[PDB]
């Protein structure tokens, strides 16, 4: 759809869309940029993630509202609540499938540096996790396993190639811990992962500049917030 | 529980 | 597009969409409901207004962000900011045209009671006002006049048929005052209208129940907030 | 200046 627009113009318009809080547009611009076939820079990977995370985040919030109404209804309200929850769910699945398709064609396979590869495998884990949040059919177990496998490959690379304070490594651990707690029914694994991540980052803060320290400690506090919620 | 945000804020 | 869904199901889904903060869906459901051809109840008129006011309100906010960036750029940023502002502007115009088309086919012509007719003519004034906010071509004056004329007809009916505390009459006066200040370059008319509206409502509050009082005073405070801003 | 909101809030 964006095939006739220059890559650089798509990137510029994605930045404008973010400033205007037009995240659906932002995602469409970034999909067009990825489809140009060139690798993405660090900044461009963040535009891609911000756009889709905000789109799917709104769908998730709406799905949860509708799913709560539907569960309470189960006086006869008719088929409408279930139909509308299904509509939002199908839309959400479609966005996740689109993101997974960009990662598979061909972002992950060309990503050789640890920072890019970990970033994309973390995203893959996240969008399978969002599919798992709404899954109930014969493929639920396979969707959960696909998230697990992507996060695990990202973790293995991150532990070999990045310091324990690296923000991508920290955010990956944060999200994989949420996977364990909320999806995999493994709260102890979630707590263990968050605490070991936090403690190993703490012990490496001394190596960091003021700005890197600020970034790492911000994510450490997110880990701590979850640990406080879970314990 | 919270996952990573898209931006620092 | 909604032609195969029951009227009652469209109304129910519009209410669910509002709860889920899915205002584009809400507007599509309400467009489908209007297109069934039956008049709308008070509650249904509010669903229609809420849906489109939230959709166009988001477009307006994005247009303003983009128009501010574009004005500052006028280093050469290339055509992208103007192109993207134009894209959002065209979308906004399309939504306004859709709303105006529902009012013209055939909500206004079948609305005989003062409450319904004033409500729809106020909406007509509002969506021409939103078109006027972005207008710059040969039709700008005619768009401003179309807003004026709709608001004026609504005002004339409201003053004959509704008490001065009626919330629709008050909201109409509020919006027409904003038209005078922001669109018509008539700040004195805006101030006069807001103050006379406020004072005439104040003098009628004694007739109202506690709940009607709460409604009328809420809109009176919006009038007062604008008067404080403008004086 | 503010115009009328869609809901009381
Ligand atoms: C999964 C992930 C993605 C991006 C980053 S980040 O370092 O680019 N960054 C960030 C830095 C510091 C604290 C939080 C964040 C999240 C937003 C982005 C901009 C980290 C992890
Ligand atoms: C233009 C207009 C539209 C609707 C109303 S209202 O009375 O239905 N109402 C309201 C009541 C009290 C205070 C503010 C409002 C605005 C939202 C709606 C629900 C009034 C004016
Ligand atoms: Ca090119
Ligand atoms: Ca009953
Ligand atoms: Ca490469
Ligand atoms: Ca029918
Ligand atoms: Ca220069
Ligand atoms: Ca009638
Ligand atoms: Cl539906
Ligand atoms: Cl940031
Ligand atoms: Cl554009
Ligand atoms: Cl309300």
């Amino acid at each position: 759809a964006m095939g006739s627009m220059e890559r650089a113009s798509l990137i510029q318009k994605a930045k404008l869309a973010e400033q205007a809080e037009r995240y659906e547009d932002m995602a469409a611009f970034m999909k067009g940029a990825v489809e140009k076939g060139e690798e993405l820079s660090c900044e461009e990977r963040n535009l891609l993630s911000v756009a889709y995370k905000n789109v799917v985040g709104g769908q998730r919030a709406a799905w949860r509202v509708l799913s709560s109404i539907e569960q309470k209804s189960n006086e006869e309200k008719g088929p409408e609540v279930r139909e509308y929850r299904e509509k939002v769910e199908t839309e959400l699945q479609g966005v996740c499938d689109t993101v997974l398709g960009l990662l598979d064609s061909h972002l992950i396979k060309e990503a050789g540096d640890a920072e890019s590869r970990v970033f994309y495998l973390k995203m893959k884990g996240d969008y399978y996790r969002y599919l798992a949040e709404v899954a109930t059919g014969d493929d639920k177990k396979r969707i959960i396993d696909s998230a697990r496998s992507a996060y695990q490959e990202a973790m293995d690379i991150s532990k070999k190639e990045m310091p324990p304070t690296n923000p991508i490594r920290l955010g990956l651990a944060l999200n994989f811990s949420v996977f364990h707690y909320e999806i995999a029914n493994s709260p102890e694994e979630a707590i263990s992962l968050a605490k070991t991540t936090f403690d190993e980052a703490m012990a490496d803060l001394h190596t960091l500049s003021e700005d890197s320290y600020k970034d790492s400690t911000l994510i450490m506090q997110l880990l701590r917030d979850n640990l406080t919620l879970w314990t | 529980a919270g996952s990573i945000p898209g931006r620092r804020s």
